[PDB]
RNA sequence: CCUUCUCAAACAUUCUGUUUGGUAGUGAGUGAUACUGAGUUAACUUGAAAUUGCUUAAA
């Protein structure tokens, strides 16, 4: 878990002053190229329910605290069936807190960088075997 | 020294071994130089040595890769500070005409960061076949790099000169990768007794130039390297006895 | 509290903008209520003298700031150098305990202690946040009262302090002061030379209130003696003379 | 607990500055046998950095300069090599937040170069060199019906004459001039005096000290450079505003 | 069943015999940790044995560090069955070439030297190539 | 859970040349062809792969 928050605080999204900043940039340049490509996580609901179903998502997490509890409880069945990696953390605060907000339901990385695709790919075999191999058995009973 | 004679009777036996009846691979002419106290010492030496030639092969190596797969490319390192200064496009006006062609530019940063991996970074590195350096960021280069790329002779870095007296200059730049693109020829200086020059192809170059490229490369290292044994040499191919030296063993004693 | 909040989040950028974006309180209005008249506010200006002196002498420690003694150091300078100037000391007692000057501020008579440049023990056995509590309040009426002095001789305030000779020796001659008896006319044109030993700040303070210049010894340690009419030197023996001088002590001053 | 991340990212550090230290030794071995055969180069920098940052590489003279130096903590994860160990307790600058005076010359140059990432080394003005023994100088002090000394202020002139009376150095003002002056005597007076003891930059744990320390741990990266290379610049920074902020 | 020995691989840089020894006592007493080492450089090749007194140590360790991520590395923790413990995987340090005794003089070398232009002379033509000298 | 030897000397001034010096690398493995069991010599595979040749960075 702390591998994995180290990696999703360098794509933390902007921030409005950050943006103030950036829209000031482009107005110079308005009168594509104004500003680069940018990285960020994704962290709606419904638009992360969105990028597993097209399976542009290349990690999930969930947080375990979500009341209701119905908001959640078919995203990891549902990232199974489509393939994407998920893993479930310990705070709804936590993962809000990589996306400015006081909490997030979900996180997700969809693109990261050149410096970081290692990094990503590691971290992925890492929970597949702390978590899926782990855990396979015991989340099936009651 | 070594008359032109020896030299054209040796290119005829080489065309006859290489017309037997891969093919790339073993038309490559290897100048084995043998040393009689090495040619560095008890200190490794990466420093490829940059030699005059006048015949350049890394044009032939252009127009043979161009008709193979083998996609010659120039990397060219620099450092931190200037890659912001350098652009594409200075680079493209100013060696269009030469017939030079410097494919990407990369940083230190970007050896930490985006090649921090071995299998990207060997991919990178294996791709380019010309190397040339900042001379200030070769010292830096050998751990950004690794061991793999200074292992093969056609990896390991050139170390460049780019500044004019305190600062950058693309003039001095441009000025230099030319020279050492149409100008000189890389070797190394292991810590053993013999070593070999990559003259270059068979198919890509002419014994014309061939012949040249053997007496000077062979003058130029018995000047100072104390040579006593000089062997020209293909793959899978026998030593082509054509330099023998009687003075130099006398020291081996002496030393010992 | 949002602070707090902003630093556990990790979003430090959002907690340099909220530190930017703060102001702490001010005292001037409770100067105004305290002492509606300049006549008391000099009345009571002699134990914010003290303190304000008393802290400029400490070190820094990990209760006192040291943006703290500065600022009670450059306030203790100020005043100084404005009594300097207008050449208002009238009295000076050295003791064991430092020095004594009472000056003439106004038609008030004003005393206070200056304690000598010696690395004092701080015992820690005190409260220093009432001491602080004191010194704030102590600094806003003294700005106020100096800027008020300034104005009235004169002068503006804050002086312009130099640089040059804050880098040659810290304290009163830095602050140089640019406009818009027989006290005050004693030793004119009389040219000090100061050796290394006298404290040159208590000699300096006294001979600028009344009348004269001063050449130090030891403000020539970074890197002339003709002009010089009187030289003051503290040795059991010293060395030879230059028999076109005149020798004197602290003590004949004083 | 000790974690396995702690121990290793330890070692490598570790290793890292043990190879940085043995360059530099190799370096200055052939420097001083005074052979330029085999050499990156054969003589001495001192990068001036002052106020973004303006730099200034200049050759070191070789005449020998009052310095200041004032031992901060190093980069983390690296435990000291016995080399700097060594040089540090023979400069007594063992803990944090202390500082001394140093004579400069060709024979403490390489030493410099040893210490450079545990000390911060500037030339101090007369008014920083004051304001240190004015606010903080101690000695050791021993009494006649005293056992055993104990460490005490400068408060008393008296105890100068007594002690350092043959070399002529009266009093404090005495002991100011002779290291301002770096004359002769100055090393007596610099054994005399105890290594000066410097405050914290920022102390405490507060939401404002936490901003504080950041900005400070963030103008302190902007400020200190850590080179591997034996051809290495002593750092030079403004002492003088430094000492201002610590004392 | 399982014993009370440990197989370590995918191991980082800096995490030698003395750095597993340090990092694997808190778990246990230790009696041998050896880690492989490559012979002409001295280098790890990120794998080694450790050796508890308690095989339910070792097991417990085993649990701990089995799939640990560690500075980009995935741990690897194995207990091993019975027997085949630790027999080899000496330290090595960098090696440094030493010179050898040349018993054959100047006189005696230059003959080998002429017997090895010889054996060119008389190799040459049954590899296959003609050329003078 | 650290983060990598980012240029020096002289000679010449020709908006620049010459010389010289500075670079000890993840591990494992395939492989040819020779040079003197130690030092050398083309290409090749790979997840960062792998089973035994100082203390105010504290609490």
């Amino acid at each position: 878990a702390a591998e994995t928050f180290k990696l999703f605080n360098k794509y933390r999204p902007e921030t409005a002053a950050e943006k103030k900043e950036r829209l000031t940039k482009e107005a110079a340049a308005v009168a594509q190229d104004a500003s680069p490509k940018p990285y960020a996580v994704k962290y709606g609901l419904n638009h992360v329910v969105a990028l597993i179903e097209n399976k542009k998502a290349k990690l999930v997490l969930i947080a375990n605290d979500v009341d209701p509890i119905e908001l959640v409880v078919f995203l990891p069945a549902l990232c199974k069936k489509m393939g994407v990696p998920y893993a479930i953390v310990k705070g709804k605060a936590r993962l809000g807190t990589l996306v400015n907000q006081k909490t997030s339901a979900v996180a997700a990385l969809t693109e990261v960088r050149a410096e970081d695709e290692a990094a990503l790919a590691k971290l992925v075999s890492t929970i597949d075997a702390n978590f899926a191999d782990k855990y396979d058995e015991v989340k099936k009973h009651w | 020294a070594i008359p032109r004679e020896r030299v054209i009777k040796a290119v005829n036996e080489l065309i006859k071994f290489t017309s037997k009846p891969e093919e790339e691979l073993k038309k490559d002419l290897q100048l084995i130089v043998v040393n009689n106290k090495s040619f560095t010492g008890t200190s490794k030496s990466f420093k490829l040595k940059l030699l005059n030639v006048k015949h350049s092969f890394y044009k032939p190596w252009k127009e043979a890769s161009a008709t193979a797969v083998k996609d010659f490319k120039v990397l060219l390192i620099l450092k931190d500070s200037d890659i912001k200064k350098v652009s594409e496009d200075d680079l493209f006006d100013q060696l269009d005409s030469e017939g030079i062609k410097v494919d990407e530019i990369i940083c230190g940063k970007d050896l930490k960061t985006v090649y921090k991996a071995y299998e990207a970074r060997n991919a990178f590195i294996s791709q380019f076949s010309l190397i040339l350096a900042d001379d200030s960021i070769v010292t830096s280069l050998p751990k950004l790099m690794g061991g793999k790329a200074y292992n093969k002779v056609e990896t390991t870095p050139i170390s460049i000169r780019t500044h004019a007296n305190k600062e950058f200059s693309l003039t001095t730049l441009t000025n230099n990768i030319k020279k050492v693109y149409m100008n000189q020829l890389p070797v190394k200086l292991p810590r053993g007794t013999t070593l070999n020059v990559h003259l270059g192809n068979l198919e890509w170059l002419r014994p014309e130039e061939f012949v040249d490229n053997v007496e000077l490369i062979s003058e130029q290292l018995i000047k100072a390297y104390q040579i006593r044994s000089i062997f020209i040499k293909t793959n899978r191919s026998p030593v082509l006895p054509l330099y023998y030296n009687q003075d130099v063993l006398d020291e081996l004693e002496a030393k010992k | 509290r949002k602070l707090t909040r902003a630093l556990g989040r990790g979003e430090v950028s959002s907690a340099k903008r909220l530190e930017e974006n703060r102001d702490s309180y001010t005292l001037d209005h409770i100067i105004k209520e305290r002492y509606p008249s300049f006549p008391d506010a000099i009345r009571d200006i002699d134990d914010a003298l003290n303190m304000l002196f008393l802290f400029s002498n400490l070190p820094s420690t990990n209760q006192v700031s040291s943006k703290i003694i500065n600022d009670a150091q450059k306030i203790c300078n100020q005043w100084l150098a404005y009594v300097a100037k207008e050449r208002l000391v009238r009295k000076v007692f050295v003791s064991i305990k430092g020095v004594y000057y009472q000056a003439n501020i106004k038609g008030e008579e004003v005393r206070w202690l200056v304690p000598f440049k010696f690395p004092e023990n701080i015992p820690s056995d005190v409260d220093f946040r009432i001491m602080l509590t004191f010194l704030e309040f102590y600094s806003t009426l003294l700005h106020f009262v100096l800027y008020k002095l300034y104005t009235d001789s004169g002068l503006i305030y804050p002086p312009k302090l130099d640089l040059k000779k804050d880098k040659i020796i810290s304290g009163l001659s830095s602050y140089i002061l640019e406009s818009r008896s027989p006290v005050a006319s004693l030793f004119s044109a009389f040219v000090f030379y100061v050796s290394r030993e006298v404290p040159i700040d208590i000699l300096e303070f006294l001979i600028l209130s009344c009348g004269g210049n001063v050449i130090s010894e030891a403000a020539m340690d970074q890197i002339d003696m003709s002009k010089v009419t009187h030289q003051i030197v503290d040795r059991p023996v010293l060395k030879n003379k230059v028999a076109g001088r005149t020798y004197i002590q602290p003590q004949w001053i004083f | 607990f000790v974690r396995a991340e702690s121990i290793v990212a330890k070692t490598l550090a570790t290793s890292r500055e043990k190879e940085r230290i043995k360059r530099v030794s190799i370096l200055e071995d052939k420097k001083a046998k005074n052979e330029t055969q085999h050499i990156a180069s054969g003589k001495d920098f001192i990068l001036k950095i002052t106020e973004g940052l303006i730099r200034e590489k200049t050759t070191y003279d070789g005449k020998p300069a009052l310095l200041f130096i004032v031992r901060v903590r190093g980069p983390l994860a690296v435990n000291i090599p016995n080399k700097a160990f060594k040089i540090l307790s023979l400069l007594r600058l063992v803990e944090t937040n202390t500082g001394v005076f140093v004579k400069l010359t060709k024979n403490v140059y390489p030493l410099l170069k040893v210490i450079a990432p545990y000390v911060v080394i500037g030339k101090p003005s007369l008014s920083s060199i004051r304001s240190l023994i004015q606010k903080r100088g101690r000695i050791i002090y021993k009494g006649e019906n005293e056992a055993e000394p104990h460490e005490i202020v400068l408060n008393d002139n008296n105890i100068v004459e007594e002690q350092l009376g043959d070399h002529g150095i009266i009093c404090v003002e005495d002991i100011i001039h002779e290291i301002a002056t770096m004359g002769e005597s100055f090393s007596v007076c610099n054994f005399f005096l105890q290594p000066f003891k410097l405050n914290r930059e920022v102390s405490g744990f507060g939401s404002l000290n936490r901003l504080r320390k950041i900005k400070q741990r963030e103008a302190e990266s902007r400020t200190r450079q850590f080179s591997n290379a034996a051809t290495a610049p002593v750092i030079e920074v403004d002492i003088d505003s430094l000492l201002a902020k610590l004392n | 069943e399982y014993s009370g020995i440990i197989y370590v691989s995918r191991l980082p840089h800096g995490f030698h015999e003395k750095e597993l020894s340090k990092y694997f006592a808190q778990f246990g007493d230790l009696k041998e940790v050896r880690l492989a080492r490559n012979k002409k450089t001295g280098n790890s090749r990120h794998y080694g044995f450790l050796e508890f007194v308690n095989k339910e140590d070792a097991m417990i360790a085993q649990e701990s560090m089995n799939n640990y991520l560690l500075m980009g590395h995935l741990l690897q923790v194995r207990v091993l069955p019975k027997g085949a413990k630790i027999e080899k995987l000496y330290k090595y340090k960098k090696r440094v070439l030493v010179e050898k005794g040349i018993t054959k003089p100047v006189k005696q070398l230059k003959d080998n030297m002429k017997q090895k232009h010889e054996e060119r002379i008389k190799k040459l033509a049954k590899s296959g190539i003609e050329f003078k000298w």
